[PDB]
RNA sequence: CGACUCUCGGCAACGGAUAUCUCGGCUCUCGCAUCGAUGAAGAACGUAGCGAAAUGCGAUACCUGGUGUGAAUUGCAGAA
RNA sequence: CUAUCCAGCGAAACCACAGCCAAGGGAACGGGCUUGGCGGAAUCAGCGGGGAAAGAAGACCCUGUUGAGCUUGACUCUAGU
RNA sequence: UAGGAGGGCGCGGCGGCCGAUGCAAAACCCGGGGCGCGAGCCCGGGCGGAGCGGCCGUCGGUGCAGAUCUUGGUGGUAGUAGCAAAUAUUCAAAUGAGAACUUUGAAGGCCGAAGAGGAGAAAGGUUCCAUGUGAACGGCACUUGCACAUGGGUAAGCCGAUCCUAAGGGAAGGGGUAACCCCGGCAGAUAGCGCGAUCACGCGCAUCCCCGAAAGGGAAUCGGGUUAAGAUUUCCCGAGCC
RNA sequence: UCGUUCGUCUGACUUGGGUAUAGGGGCGAAAGACUAAUCGAACCAUCUAGUAGCUGGUUCCCUCCGAAGUUUCCCUCAGGA
RNA sequence: UACAGGCGAGAGACCGAUAGCGAACAAGUACCGCGAGGGAAAGAUGAAAAGGACUUUGAAAAGAGAGUCAAAGAGUGCUUGAAAUUGCCGGGAGGGAAGCGGAUGGGGGCCGGCGAUGCGCCCCGGC
């Protein structure tokens, strides 16, 4: 139970954030889980997603299909994957929406920021648990 | 779409609808009525006779108002009937787009008859007209959707 | 046998009730004190590669600059 | 020229349920009740007897401790002089 | 009957309890079976596709047939009343899916010039012109259009406005006023000073500011050409004028 | 509004535009006429959900009990105690 | 101490699209009036547009096949989809209304908890 009396567990607001969330913040919220080997190597467990990292799904209809980011399109919260398609009626071929949450982050698009960023999630998590 | 009839034997039919048509729902309900279980040959045969005036269409529960003629003497005793010329077109139109879809799955088109022919009305479509003391009254249309299946006639 | 009228049932129409919702409303409570001749509130006209409205902006015109973030915007096209 | 008949287009008023009569009784002039006369599908064009037909919470009259325009020797005031 | 009370039924929340549901919740549908004197309730079948129910206590915007009730939807009337002023159309051909209604030609008629002709002021605002067009709309119809869509189109020293005053309006100092506001002749170093001068000074200051007419007053233009659509005088050619 | 028929037509004539008068006010060759289809006091908003002894309506079941149109007073007689 | 405005919050035994502000939406909008002013209606495909290629008839709109989808009969005013009223198919009845209450007779349509086959003595032959 909440503590804060200046966050709000109203229903209407909450939903209100999240659906007129700025473009910044959506980068937050449409964020995905490490891999297994990935968790255990950076001691991390999430991280927002980014253009050229590499994903397995692991819930929708194509669970178990991995493919590379193409495009973190967040005006719909949505990522499409390379290959992970479907064709219309007409025989063209379209991307299919996954969201960031089904999948997991097999390798990582990793920079001098998302270095940075590691570290600073990572010396979190361990001063906590000791 | 749904018919509101099942083809009685569905592998020998053939079937064409039409959904808002403006042509009056009443004349076109009587011109369908007339035309029930008729052979595809005699129904088009028909309803151009009605075209060139030539035979007509008995008016039966919509008739409060229709003139009389001899031409309908044979149907319709009390003689009164009319020539709904636009209704005729509207139906030859589907007639004949229903005798075009048995000819591509195969029918004998000399063996189909008029199986099942309904008239269901539409949303009606608004204008309006000017009355004395500066009134506005509607005037309106009343369109149909028509449906029809014909089949081959089983011996 | 029929037509018409009334009626029962099945199917199909007409219409938008009901149910299930909800970035809206209403009510209560709290914090704060900040328009203008240095031209306000309001009004007008413009402004986008493709826009009419709303939203935004002012010939630097759906923006310029700084700072934070850290890889998109997206209906299509293009510099990337 | 309409009305009339045809192709096309296409309203509204009104509407408890309805719609053949005679007498009786009845809120004292019934379409329905009582007792009689009768009474046979479905349609077309007219007509103005009836529906105490439609239109409009009678404008006449009365009531109300409801008004308003106007008048004056009504009551109480008031600008002006 | 008017009226009073008791015991129930039903709807939606809240505190508690007990439960159903993607092996199909709610709502709705039925010539399905039942329970209750009844309010109502339980089950079957279907449709639907994600929520719901019973019991105790408690609470309320809690039960409809009426109110010329409110809003929405729908009938009969009824394919009916009706489409009848302004004299009038006809033949061929073209076009087109389709022609009484479009186009060309021919014929027959009308307005008869205080016109059904040619141009403007007000008012409108793109209706103007070309190209194209599915629906709607043009109370029949349309290939069509004053509709719809995409484009194009308004050229001035000389036409106007603009300048001047009319009736009249506004107005500074002043007078009134609780203030918004109301008063312009009341006469105040009245607003503005004007003119000659500059190389500075002089003179004079009288009934005085602004607004108010695309029909009053008023600097100046004519003829000939030109577009799908601009011009008689805005463009071109020539010739003038203020 | 339309048809025919009528009144007047050098005048107290017809008419456009501008301007003045605004609601118990204007304007009236006077009809209570006209003041934007509104006039014996326009229109708009508010006070305002104005008041009504008067008309209309007033939503589930069963069970039990069950009337009054009479007295007195009231500007009281369609009302109330 | 006050605080229907402003800005920034947090809540609720409140309303659930005819409700809640007039406005959940390009709402003080469209539209009306010379004007002061008046003032609406209108939310919901699908998890994802995967929004229906292609063939055939038609002048076209569209239809019939097909394709997508868990589903299109969820097909761009598209969740569900009531009633009034309407069409078709099947059935039934009718001499100037119909409907209604009690009876029953004929048809339908439906009902297997609609309606039982078990219990006591016994003789084995095994549990
Ligand atoms: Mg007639
Ligand atoms: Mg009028
Ligand atoms: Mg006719
Ligand atoms: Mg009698
Ligand atoms: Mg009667
Ligand atoms: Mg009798
Ligand atoms: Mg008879
Ligand atoms: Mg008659
Ligand atoms: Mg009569
Ligand atoms: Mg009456
Ligand atoms: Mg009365
Ligand atoms: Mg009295
Ligand atoms: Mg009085
Ligand atoms: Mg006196
Ligand atoms: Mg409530
Ligand atoms: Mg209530
Ligand atoms: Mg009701
Ligand atoms: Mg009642
Ligand atoms: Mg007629
Ligand atoms: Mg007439
Ligand atoms: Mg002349
Ligand atoms: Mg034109
Ligand atoms: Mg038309
Ligand atoms: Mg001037
Ligand atoms: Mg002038
Ligand atoms: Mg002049
Ligand atoms: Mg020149
Ligand atoms: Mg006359
Ligand atoms: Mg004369
Ligand atoms: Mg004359
Ligand atoms: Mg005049
Ligand atoms: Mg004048
Ligand atoms: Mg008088
Ligand atoms: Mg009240
Ligand atoms: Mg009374
Ligand atoms: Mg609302
Ligand atoms: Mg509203
Ligand atoms: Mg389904
Ligand atoms: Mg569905
Ligand atoms: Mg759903
Ligand atoms: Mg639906
Ligand atoms: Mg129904
Ligand atoms: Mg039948
Ligand atoms: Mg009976
Ligand atoms: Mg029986």
């Amino acid at each position: 139970m909440k503590r804060n009396p200046r966050v709000t567990s109203s229903r209407r607001k909450c939903r209100k954030a999240h659906f007129t969330a700025p473009s910044s913040v959506r980068r937050v919220l449409m964020s995905a889980a490490l891999s297994s080997e990935l968790r255990h190597k950076y001691n991390v467990r999430s991280i927002p997603i980014r253009k050229d990292d590499e994903v397995q799904v692991v819930r929708g209809t194509y669970k178990g299909r991995e493919g590379k980011v193409v495009q973190v399109y967040r005006r719909r919260w949505v990522i499409h994957v390379e290959r992970i398609t479907r064709e219309k009626v007409n025989g063209s071929t379209v991307n299919v929406g996954i969201h960031p949450s089904k999948v997991i982050v097999t390798k990582l698009k990793l920079d001098k920021d998302r270095k940075a960023l590691l570290d600073r999630k990572a010396r979190g998590r361990a001063a906590d648990k000791a | 779409v749904k018919y509101s009839t099942d083809p009685a034997n569905p592998t020998k039919s053939a079937k064409a609808m039409g959904r808002d048509l403006r042509v009056h729902f009443k004349n076109t309900r009587e011109t369908a009525f007339a035309l029930r279980k008729m052979s595809l040959n005699k129904a088009k045969r028909y309803l151009e006779d009605v075209l060139a005036h030539k035979q007509a269409i008995p008016f039966r529960r919509y008739c409060r108002g229709v003139g009389r003629t001899a031409q309908v003497k044979n149907r319709q005793p009390n003689g009164q009937g009319r020539w709904p010329a636009k209704s005729a077109k509207f139906v030859l139109d589907l007639l004949k787009n229903a005798e075009s879809n048995a000819e591509v799955k195969g029918l004998d088109v000399d063996a189909l008859y008029i199986s099942h022919i309904q008239v269901n009305q539409a949303q009606k479509q608004r204008r309006r007209t000017y009355r004395a003391h500066g009134r506005i009254n509607p005037y309106m249309s009343n369109p149909c959707h028509i449906e029809l299946i014909l089949s081959e006639k089983e011996e």
